[PDB]
């Protein structure tokens, strides 16, 4: 009935051995079978019946399981096997698939460039106010919080991160606070506070 | 516990149709059988061409040594298997070793009848090891018809 | 080649009724093999609807039974899914798939797939939207695109002759139903730049 | 689950699917009568040259074809369509032959009017044809009748 | 148990008659079921199998037929070496149940030959007289054997089973008495009672 | 060519262990098949005990399943049957039989079985019979009296006279004993001879 996949979120070089996962509430057999998934595709079927090569997929792809226990292992990674992967359960309806497991192709870690921008005069005419914090190529994991006028904001912020690039496996990341007119004006300082593995201590930027 | 039982249902059947296959591939040596010394006509049916066997067995072995290559790709039934295959091997065997009357041109009926003809009065040149291959495979086909019918008893037996 | 398509609007209305088809070529739904529906929410993994074989047999999520159904047309070479009363949480990609036993006896798995159509459930209507400067303080600048739907939106810098360090953000719903997307760029310092806001079903731009 | 009622859909399934994959191995026998074509037994095992004597052998995938023929009468909801698509290839291969004679029926059936009759990858037909089109009815007949014992297991859930 | 209904316990028929017999299932059990002819004192013979299957040898004249619930047996035509115990069983699950049988008997009149038998001196010897009234080849029967000297108390009867190729049955009936009451009596009778007999008595000294 | 034959004690104490073995000729029960007891007491309708192959698994009547042990000598090609804390309500004709797939797949029909085996079960004694004569178509007759457990044979002329002949169901007496009588017409010509034989199983006696 249930299916718990391993790893949610793997980092891994080019060359690395990966290893995921897949865990059954109940035996079913070896009615097993893997996906690779790149965004914006429809999954592809690397392995079935558990431990069964689909025809054309590669050598390195390989899985073993029986009775509840399934991995799926890939030797000498590549950089074309940056995808979501998902077992799925295959002995009766519904065909449970695994929660998934992106599967990052890493480096090592970098420091955010930090920016704060203030709503434009178009905006405040408009009668909202949005103010934007920019994190730039960090190495995703961070916590960014809202202070406006030493107050802790909770609940009018949103976020947004972009997904790895192609050519330096960095991230992005906004946060937008969005006030009304009648609250924006009321303060005079709009700092954004990052916490960050790659920084030393948290690093703010204001505004007046 | 349906969840064990279904892939033994599978397995059991697998094997079934693999044995099958072979039962079936052996049938058709006794189709051949039927056209030592014979020749196709319009209506359809067989007319007499007297002792001109040669390709006829040399197919008939063809066969033969399918079947051996299909035994050798099969749990429980391993002793009835492994005993076929040695059966299978034999009917290779006495036929290669009756090329002096099997391999040459004009190959006559009546050692033709002698290879792959069963309950020809006059066995001596493969019949034997093909009767006895016959009978091989009706005892691995019994076993692996009880094999499958025990995964099935499995559903219902409280 | 087998090859499913699949067709239908990507928009509707809540407590309204999804409609898709699916188109096969290569493959006969009358001939064998177990056709079905798989979805995914965006950002999210992937949930099977259901199933049926052309004997007649239907197979349906019991999280979905009440409002679903699988309608087939045999001379069509098509199958179709119906899906009632939808909510917020049925916004997916949604996939037609054909089940193949492959070189054993049971069970099928999935093998082929059509390429996904995106199905929204919302209750907005077209709006451009408003963008905004992001007045710069390297040093960077940006561009704010407020209140626009639906989602394709493009957004460039100088038409293109600024690509180095551009991030376009991910397309962010707010709570009014419309969406909201950040550009940013960064730029040495020396220099002190007009975006491009292109959204397809409607028209702006500002610098 | 019906239990005892889902079994006997595998059990008919199973027959089915047995009966299907007779047909196939006779099917699969011709092709080792192919390989035969102008061949004589050896001593070593392997088939030594001995052409233009082929009348018996094309007697023999002739009597093959009309079991084929036979086995497929013997034999059921979603195959009856199937079922009868194969049988009819079979006639038309067993009646490729018959109206050949004069080529295929005759002292001194050469090597290369058999490779036209039995041999699937010639430069055709004889009988490969309607060979080749056989063999794509039985294929098909097959996957039916494995799915048909599929869905069987399948009902067990 | 999915238990097992066989409809008519009991059966008189006639050759050539045509006769049915019936099984009720509690629960769908397929065509897993298999019909069996037993004679006296003999291990049950197996006529059908897979509910209309005819097993080898069996005549022709059996048949079955069955869906999953309902089955019944049929025999065509009817002859003097049917006579016999019929059983349903059910192969579908253990254990195998059995149906609760059908006594099949066939059916002429015919008339006995009536003996009696003296008690041997071998017999008196070690103390008893069992005197045995016989009936030879006689049917349909249910006799009721009042014995004489009236008294009740002191015989057994004894049937054999209907016979197999003219039907007929026969009887035994044992007045057991003391030696010192066989020499003290003069008269011993067994009277009897039938169809195929105009009027009634076989009695000694 | 196969055959079964059941054989062992006739007789059992209530509360004590029954046993019975099975002999087959003309088959392995090594090889294949599932093989069987069937009890049915005398007047009564046919009861299943057990069956086994010879995998290993055993399947036993859940209404005898704390009292039946079946046993396997591959060896010998024979199998046991063992019944523990018996009754007088087992008394019964004892069968082994063999189970086949006959001409389909599935289930197993019981196609052989042995001419079975009666088994009384009492505390009381074996008793050899009497045999007394009756006097002389004409009926000659023989009077077996007063004997223990049931199964008798009674013949005569060995198994040359055969024609007329009728032996009788041995009748329970008060007593405890049994009794039977065998019967047979003969034409008034031969008088002037007949022995009939009285075979007792469990306790010699010829006549």
């Amino acid at each position: 009935i249930q299916l718990t996949q391993s790893p949610s979120f793997l980092s891994a070089s080019v060359g690395d051995r990966v290893t995921i996962t897949c865990r059954a509430s109940q035996g079913i057999s070896s009615y097993l079978a893997w996906y690779q998934q790149k965004p914006g595709k429809a999954p592809k079927l690397l392995i079935y019946a558990a431990s069964t090569l689909q025809s054309g997929v590669p050598s390195r792809f390989s899985g073993s399981g029986s009775g509840t226990e399934f991995t799926l292992t890939i030797s000498s990674l590549q950089p074309e096997d940056f995808a979501t992967y998902y077992c799925q359960r295959l002995n009766s309806y519904p065909y449970t698939f695994g929660q998934g497991t992106k599967l990052e192709i890493k480096r090592t870690v970098a420091a955010p460039s930090v920016f704060i921008f203030p709503p434009s005069d178009e905006q405040l005419k408009s009668g909202t106010a949005s103010v934007v914090c920019l994190l730039n190529n960090f190495y995703r994991e961070a916590k960014v919080q809202w202070k406006v006028d030493n107050a802790l904001q909770s609940g009018n912020s949103q976020e947004s991160v972009t997904e790895q690039d192609s050519k330096d496996s960095t991230y992005s990341l906004s946060s937008t606070l969005t006030l009304s007119k009648a609250d924006y004006e009321k303060h005079k300082v709009y700092a954004c506070e990052v916490t960050h593995q790659g920084l030393s201590s948290p690093v703010t930027k204001s505004f007046n | 516990n349906l969840t064990e039982i279904s892939k033994k249902i599978t397995d059991s059947n697998a094997v079934l149709l693999a044995v099958k296959e072979v039962e079936a591939l052996l049938s058709s040596i006794d189709e051949l059988a039927k056209a030592i010394g014979k020749k196709i006509k319009n209506d359809g049916s067989l007319g007499d061409e007297a002792n001109h066997n040669e390709s006829l067995l040399a197919g008939a072995y063809t066969i033969s040594t399918l079947i051996t290559q299909k035994l050798s790709k099969l749990e429980g039934l391993k002793e009835k298997i492994a005993a076929a295959k040695k059966c299978s091997e034999e009917f290779s065997t006495k036929l290669k070793d009756n090329h002096a009357q099997l391999g040459i041109q004009g190959v006559t009926d009546e050692n033709a009848k002698k290879a792959i003809l069963k309950a020809n009065a006059a066995k001596d040149k493969g019949v034997e090891e093909l009767e006895k291959l016959s009978g091989s495979l009706e005892s691995l086909s019994k076993a692996a018809k009880e094999m499958l019918a025990n995964s099935v008893k499995e559903l219902t037996s409280p | 080649q087998v090859q499913l398509q699949e067709s239908g609007p990507g928009l509707v209305k809540p407590s309204g009724t999804l409609s898709l088809t699916c188109t096969v070529s290569g493959a006969s739904i009358s001939v064998g093999n177990w056709w079905s529906w798989v979805r995914q929410p965006p950002g999210k993994g992937l949930e099977w609807i259901g199933e049926f074989y052309h004997s007649g047999k239907t197979n349906y999520n019991p999280s979905l039974k009440s409002r679903v159904t699988i309608s087939v047309d045999k001379s069509k070479n098509q199958f179709s899914l119906k899906l009632s009363s939808v909510t917020a949480a049925d916004t997916a990609v949604y996939y037609c798939a054909r089940s193949d036993l492959l070189t054993g006896y049971f069970p099928y798995y999935f093998d082929y797939w059509g390429q996904g159509t995106l199905v929204t459930v919302s209750s907005a209507s077209t709006k451009g939207p408003s963008v905004f400067p992001l007045a710069p303080s390297t040093a960077a600048l940006g561009c704010l695109v407020k209140d626009y739907f639906p989602e394709p939106v493009t957004v460039s810098w100088n038409s293109g002759a600024l690509t180095s360090g551009v991030h376009t953000f991910p397309a962010v719903l707010q709570s009014s139903g419309l969406y909201s997307l950040s550009s940013v760029v960064t730029v040495p310092s020396s220099s002190l730049y007009i975006c491009n806001v292109n959204h397809k079903p409607s028209n702006t731009k500002v610098d």
